[PDB]
């Protein structure tokens, strides 16, 4: 199970550096949304550039790191885009 | 010819503007003559209030395109019919565009005037001007503004006085790849320019009714960080992309919104706009400017690196932000009628900055710093006969030089001090209540000082506050006459007497006062450490048993120095106070320990106590750890340094300070785990820096080893600076003074390749600490090359060189030989004030009197009053060195053992 998390900041001139990234690419490695959930080692491949990094929180799950759409009766742990010492944006959710 | 209206400096009452539209287009590349320029156009709509056959409007350094043979086109409004233009002319001394009409305008008819014009986008930090910076190998050019006080007229023609309030419709035409910013938000997204799609057009919502000096226009490649305030206002911090990405705007973001919301709640008055931008310019004269919705900062007042800026830099940022946000009420919403009441803007913002900064950082106790930073800073100048009243008669303020002269310690620090005293005698809640009424009543209007007393009088009446007389009659004593009283206490009888405190008792006070220099004074006092009942002094002399003592009792007046007065005591009370300091100084409040020091040195200089009493008040400092009494001592003894650091007295003086500071230096060495840690309390951090700086100045050799080893360690590992930012300024200067060409060349390259301005500032001052004279001469030549030191830093660096005893004569000779050239090309006031404060001989005085004579016809502009104050101080210094040299020399020798 691999969870890819990437984002880019707004581009060009006059950008908000700490606002939510304009581009986000959350990819679960073999998930298909219409086929539904994906059911051995969890992996994380988050973005890391300058002061910006990607993280995954624990949310309701009693464990700490499968769908990008809600799994009724499950726990959704949010995928975050964090600016070191300033702002954190929920850019996604990984449901289990 | 003063008979002609266009030769007079005030505008006629005949025309009032109603609204403007202005379109400006900066060209951020040089033209074939090598100039950066901006092209622009404007329409002003104005009402004729009194019939006149001339339009007089302000215009500075603008070249006009001729339309129909004239510099303007005049049009009617609502069916009014304008006369033909006979002639237009520019009158340079009064900075007017004059439009002569073949007939008179009609009373109450509106008219519109169209103009098309060009101007230089100069590196002069005034009007609409260019700021530059490097992004990699590429030099970026920014277009940006500074209109206060009288430079809006330099960007577009307008009725450029602060009571000529109007609304403004701003359009900026800019390169397609650059953002445009103004006071308001854009009316919609930026559109291409039809004639050339490499340019875009941005148009901004109409401003509120506003003064011309508050307009701002900026075109840059800046990025920003954003946060929405608790009152819904959008806050953005704008700076160079690399500074924003690194986080140097993040502290300003953390505090700007909360402070703005705090002031809105505190004064019961909303900030009436959707957004407040804070922007940091690489090139900026005055530190910060309060433009409504677009506050402009000097980088060192806005940006902050938590790993490389010091605690004093952080205090600077939050204080200036709080000062500018204060102006959004005192200055932008309610505005001065004319520049003679400047303290209504700047005194309020200098007081209220501490309330906002205290709100954002309540662990710092910044409100206490107002005594050193404002009260005692301004009493130095307000004790001269060459001082001026908080409110000056408006007839006396006319020219731009006279206006700029008022941006001084009187308008700022004395304004702040009387508001500190005015907000102490009556409750702060009572104070803010009357100010809320004032803000509500005069919103979008203009005020004189009498309007302030009325709304404070309502608050005292509504709060059942008892006072000896009206707010009006109390505060006119502190506002319409210069100076302050000294209160002299006889503690055997409990008698108080007051008189005008003057530095030199032989000074000639020529400005009359309608109160004959008598004040109405709120007296706080403590007895043996317990606060007594308040008292009001209403006569020149009075008695109350509050001020009577017996036995071992001592009393102090002016608890925590809330009043704007100096206190002198009889001989017995002084001796008991000195005994208290030796036995247990903690029984005297920390602020009043600084009061005891600072008053005695100033009283001694005025021949009101013996100079040995003032010096004896410094004996307890060997066991003092607080920042404030030491700082008041080091500040008062900087006069002794200035008088003696070229004389045999300086050795013994340094010997005394070595003996007084060395235990405190050893304490901090210990308390910091050998300078590896810094204190938690902010005042303790400042006390540490003062202890290190004083140790190294006066020759504690453990300090000289410490600073040179750190700086040697830095030079050996340049990318890993081992010096904590709190110590960089003292470490850098002393390492440069003790070092050679290698230490200087290293710090110069570190200044040229600097990315933080807070770091370049420390290196720029420290490089003036060279003891080699040939180095200081090279450095002085650098300060006037804009490729090496920014024009915004030239005076500041020259002053750092003059503070060096080796540089004193170099700069004074430079000033004397280059005055004409310098002036015809920059704070002449601060340079005059700094280059002359060592003067203590008749020889220095005749150079100063001759420096006056040699340049009388060029004039001195806004330096005019600093020159008269220098003449008065120099004369007092000659007498003071005569009367004190031997007494002071002997005291230092005896007490440094
Ligand atoms: C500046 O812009 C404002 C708003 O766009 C203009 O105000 C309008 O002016 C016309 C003519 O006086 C009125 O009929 C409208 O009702 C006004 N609108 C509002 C909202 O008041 C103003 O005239 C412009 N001024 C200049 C000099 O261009
Ligand atoms: C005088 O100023 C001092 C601050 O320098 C005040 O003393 C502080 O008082 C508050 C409240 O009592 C305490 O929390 C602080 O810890 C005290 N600080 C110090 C240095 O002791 C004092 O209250 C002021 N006095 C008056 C009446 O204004
Ligand atoms: C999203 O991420 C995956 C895995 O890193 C990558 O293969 C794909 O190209 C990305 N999509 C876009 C639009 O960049
Ligand atoms: C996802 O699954 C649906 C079947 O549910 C299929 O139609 C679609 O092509 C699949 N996408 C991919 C890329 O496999
Ligand atoms: C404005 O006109 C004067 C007088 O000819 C000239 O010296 C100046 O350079 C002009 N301004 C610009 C920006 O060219
Ligand atoms: C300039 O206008 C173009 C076209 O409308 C637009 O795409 C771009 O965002 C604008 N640029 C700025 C800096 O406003
Ligand atoms: C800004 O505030 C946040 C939250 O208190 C904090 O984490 C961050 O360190 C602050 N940044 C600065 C530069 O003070
Ligand atoms: C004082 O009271 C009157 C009547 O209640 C009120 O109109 C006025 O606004 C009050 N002034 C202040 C400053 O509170
Ligand atoms: C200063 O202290 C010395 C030492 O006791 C004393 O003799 C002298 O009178 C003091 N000076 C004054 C005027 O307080
Ligand atoms: C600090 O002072 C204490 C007591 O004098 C001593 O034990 C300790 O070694 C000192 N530390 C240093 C190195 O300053
Ligand atoms: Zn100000």
């Amino acid at each position: 199970i691999v969870l890819y998390v990437n984002f880019k900041l707004r581009s060009g001139v006059g950008r908000c550096y700490n606002c939510r990234p304009a581009v986000v690419n959350i990819t679960l490695a073999n998930f298909n949304e219409t086929k539904g959930p994906l059911c051995f080692t969890t992996q994380f491949v988050g973005a890391k550039f300058d002061r910006w990094s990607a993280s995954i929180n624990t949310g309701n799950c009693p464990f700490s790191f499968f769908s990008l759409k809600d799994i009724p009766g499950g726990c959704a742990m949010p995928i975050m885009a964090n600016l070191a010492n300033l702002n954190s944006h929920t850019i996604g959710t990984l449901y289990v | 010819d003063q008979s002609k209206a266009w030769n007079r400096y005030r505008l006629p009452n005949t025309l009032k503007p109603d609204s403007y539209r202005v379109t400006l287009r900066p060209y951020l590349t040089p033209n074939d003559r090598g100039l950066y320029v901006f092209k622009g156009s404007s329409t002003v709509r104005f009402t004729c209030k009194e019939a006149t056959d001339v339009i007089i409007i302000h215009s500075k350094k603008l070249n006009y395109t001729l339309s129909q043979g004239h510099r303007v086109v005049l049009r009617g409004v609502g069916g009014s019919q304008p006369p033909d233009i006979d002639k237009t002319e520019l009158v340079e001394p009064t900075e007017y565009l004059v439009v002569h009409l073949k007939g008179s305008l009609v009373k109450d008819s509106q008219y519109e005037m169209d103009s098309e014009f060009e101007g230089e986008l100069a590196d002069d930090l005034a009007g609409f001007y260019r700021s530059e910076y490097m992004e990699g190998n590429v030099r970026k050019v920014v277009a940006t503004t500074q209109m206060q006080a009288a430079d809006a007229r330099k960007s577009f023609p307008c009725f450029d006085e602060p009571a000529m309030k109007a609304e403004f419709n701003i359009t900026l035409i800019h390169p397609k790849d650059l953002t445009a910013l103004s006071n308001m938000l854009p009316k919609g997204p930026s559109t291409p320019l039809p004639e050339d799609p490499n340019w875009n057009v941005t148009e901004f919502h109409t401003t509120p009714k506003m003064s011309t000096y508050l307009l701002a226009f900026i075109v840059s490649e800046f990025d920003y960080v954003e946060k929405q305030a608790s009152n819904g206002v959008l806050i953005r911090i704008w700076a160079r992309p690399s500074a924003i990405a690194a986080g140097h705007g993040d502290y300003a973001l953390n505090v700007t919104g909360p402070i703005l919301n705090f002031f809105a709640g505190h004064y019961d008055t909303p900030y009436p706009l959707p957004k407040s931008d804070q922007i940091g310019l690489p090139d900026f004269n005055a530190g910060a400017m309060e433009n409504w919705g677009l506050v402009t900062y000097r980088e060192n007042s806005l940006l902050f690196d938590p790993l490389s800026s010091s605690s004093s830099n952080k205090e600077r940022v939050v204080t200036v932000i709080a000062h500018e946000l204060a102006h959004q009420w005192f200055g932008n919403l309610v505005t001065i009628e004319w520049w003679n009441d400047l303290w209504l803007n700047e005194g309020f913002a200098s007081y209220v900055e501490y309330l906002g900064a205290d709100y954002a950082e309540p662990t710092w106790n910044l409100k206490d710093l107002m005594v050193l930073n404002d009260v005692y800073r301004v009493m130095a100048v307000d004790a001269l006969a060459s001082s001026h009243p908080l409110s000056t008669p408006a007839s006396e303020i006319n020219t731009p030089a006279q206006i700029s002269e008022l941006f001084d310690a009187i308008s700022y620090s004395k304004g702040a001090s009387v508001l500190r005293m005015l907000s102490s005698f009556l409750s702060e809640d009572v104070f803010k209540q009357g100010l809320a009424s004032y803000l509500h009543t005069f919103a979008y209007q203009n005020t004189i000082y009498l309007n302030l007393w009325d709304h404070l009088q309502e608050a005292v009446n509504n709060r059942s506050i008892q006072l000896p007389t009206t707010v009006r009659d109390i505060m006119n004593r502190w506002t319409l006459q210069m100076g302050f009283p000294v209160i002299t206490v006889d503690t055997s009888t409990g008698t108080l007497s007051q008189e005008h405190f003057l530095l030199d008792p032989d000074s000639n006070v020529t400005r009359p006062s309608e109160f004959n220099y008598v004040w109405i004074v709120p007296i706080t006092s403590i007895r043996d450490g317990r606060q007594q009942q308040d008292y009001w002094l209403i006569d020149v002399r009075a008695q109350n048993d509050l001020f009577s003592t017996s036995g071992n009792e001592w009393v102090l007046l002016n608890l925590n120095v809330t009043g704007y007065y100096r206190v002198n005591y009889d001989e017995e009370n002084w001796r008991k106070i000195q005994t208290q300091l030796q036995r247990d100084h903690s029984a005297i409040p920390v602020i009043n320990r600084a009061q005891i020091i600072n008053d005695a040195f100033n009283l001694a200089s005025a021949h009101k106590v013996p100079v040995t009493l003032a010096l004896n008040n410094t004996l307890f400092l060997i066991e003092e750890r607080q920042y404030m009494p030491w700082e008041a001592a080091l500040s008062s003894l900087s006069y002794f340094k200035l008088m003696f650091d070229r004389s045999e007295v300086y050795g013994p003086m340094k010997n005394y300070l070595k003996k007084q500071v060395t235990p405190l230096f050893i304490h901090f060495r210990n308390n910091t785990n050998n300078w590896r840690e810094i204190p938690e309390n902010l005042m303790d951090q400042y006390s540490e820096v003062n202890a290190i700086s004083t140790a190294c100045s006066n020759g504690v050799p453990e300090c000289e080893e410490m600073v040179s080893g750190l700086f040697k360690q830095w030079m050996e590992n340049p990318n890993n600076n081992p010096i904590h930012p709190n110590l960089r300024s003292t470490v850098y200067c002393n390492a440069i003074a003790q070092g050679g060409e290698e230490e200087w060349d290293f710090a110069w390259e570190q200044f040229r390749n600097a990315t933080l301005v807070n770091e370049a500032d420390k290196l720029r001052a420290a490089l003036a600490c060279s003891k080699e004279l040939w180095i200081l001469n090279r450095y002085l030549s650098y300060t006037l090359n804009p490729d090496l030191i920014r024009k915004q830093d030239a005076t500041s660096t020259i002053i750092s060189i003059t503070n060096n005893v080796i540089g004193q004569g170099l700069v004074w000779d430079f000033v004397q030989s280059n005055w004409k050239k310098l002036f015809n090309d920059f704070s002449f006031s601060n340079l005059i004030q700094a280059v002359t404060r060592r003067f203590s001989t008749e020889y220095e005085l005749q150079q100063l009197e001759q420096f006056k004579k040699d340049n009388e016809e060029t004039g001195f502009g806004s330096g005019t009053r600093a020159l008269e104050q220098a003449l008065e101080k120099t004369k007092a210094n000659i007498k003071w060195v005569k009367e004190n040299k031997e007494v002071v020399l002997q005291w230092f020798t005896e007490n440094s053992k």
